């Protein structure tokens, strides 16, 4: 939806915590 | 049914550095 | 959020990022209205013109959040949807009529200083603050200004942004655009005569419109954020998702598919 940069966010892992 | 009440503000019982402005715009038009 | 400023953290914890998957990128605002209901429009997961129509794998609610891009441990929480719910008499074939959508989570999320419910207005709030001058506020990652004008680097924030602007009335909404204006929706903004500034933009929208009611000091959301024509141009306003006209349908939803 029209908003962003190249490689701009950082990764999300898979955390419940 | 705690609903908009922030743990950060209102619970504690500090303000934000604006929402004043809004309670201005209820009062005083 | 278009001459707004840095939220202070915590200061919002309601508001919600609806994150696309692949490509990585925010789609839309959203707001928290229980542990399992995500609130949103109903432009950021479907408008078939721009052959747009998300389903519920294709996207993830990142709650608690304050910094645009990081991956904050310490503090937000990111959750899976199970059910995406839009208004059956969503109207996106000529004005956003009733843009609003629900999103049920897979798993409840757990309350925390940097997580927390706003309230949907009653009758009687809805009446009280819904009044030309009243001020709410909107909150977002969207863009700091139209994009292609001014300076791109600087476009999109490093941090979660704030703008409190005023209520219009009807007849100037009316009188500043050609769109069919309904009452699903309100506007907000300043007016070019008022010598202050700013809007909603570009990745801002599907977020809240929020009023904080004097009367119990409760923040009570009073509209989604749904459509401009550009950002904060002089005799153009922001235009709301009337929240009120439409809770009998949100709650409707949630009594039924609520488990």
């Amino acid at each position: 939806h029209k908003t962003a940069p190249p490689f701009d966010f950082e990764a999300i892992p898979e955390e419940y915590l | 049914a705690d609903c908009g009440l922030r743990p950060l503000f209102e619970k504690k019982s500090l303000e934000d550095k604006t929402e004043r402005e809004l309670l201005e715009s209820y009062i005083d038009g | 959020i278009v001459e707004g400023s840095d939220a202070e953290i915590g200061m919002s914890p309601w508001q919600v990022m609806l994150f696309r998957k692949s490509p990585q990128e925010l789609l839309c605002g959203a707001s928290l209205i229980s542990d399992r209901w995500v609130l949103t429009a109903a432009h950021c997961l479907l408008y078939p013109p721009w052959d747009k129509n998300f389903t519920e794998n294709d996207l993830l609610v990142r709650i608690g959040k304050h910094s645009r891009t990081r991956y904050e441990r310490n503090i937000e929480k990111i959750s899976m949807l199970e059910k995406i719910y839009i208004h059956p008499r969503y109207n996106w074939r000529e004005n956003l009529d009733r843009d609003i959508a629900l999103m049920k989570l897979k798993k409840p999320v757990a309350f925390s200083d940097y997580i927390h419910p706003v309230c949907l207005p009653d009758r009687e709030t809805a009446a009280s603050l819904l009044q030309a001058g009243y001020k709410g506020r909107v909150t977002g990652w969207g863009n700091l200004k139209e994009t292609w004008t001014a300076n791109v680097g600087k476009g999109q924030p490093s941090v979660l942004q704030v703008v409190n602007l005023p209520i219009v009335e009807r007849p100037v909404c009316k009188d500043s655009t050609r769109i069919r204006i309904t009452d699903n929706m309100f506007c907000a903004g300043y007016k070019p005569d008022e010598g202050k500034r700013g809007d909603a933009c570009e990745g801002d929208s599907g977020g809240p419109f929020v009023m904080k009611s004097p009367f119990n000091n409760r923040w009570y959301q009073m509209g989604i954020v749904s459509w401009g024509e550009g950002c904060d141009r002089d005799g153009k306003y922001g235009f709301y998702t009337h929240v009120f006209r439409l809770k009998k349908w949100i709650q409707k939803v949630i009594d039924q598919f609520g488990e």
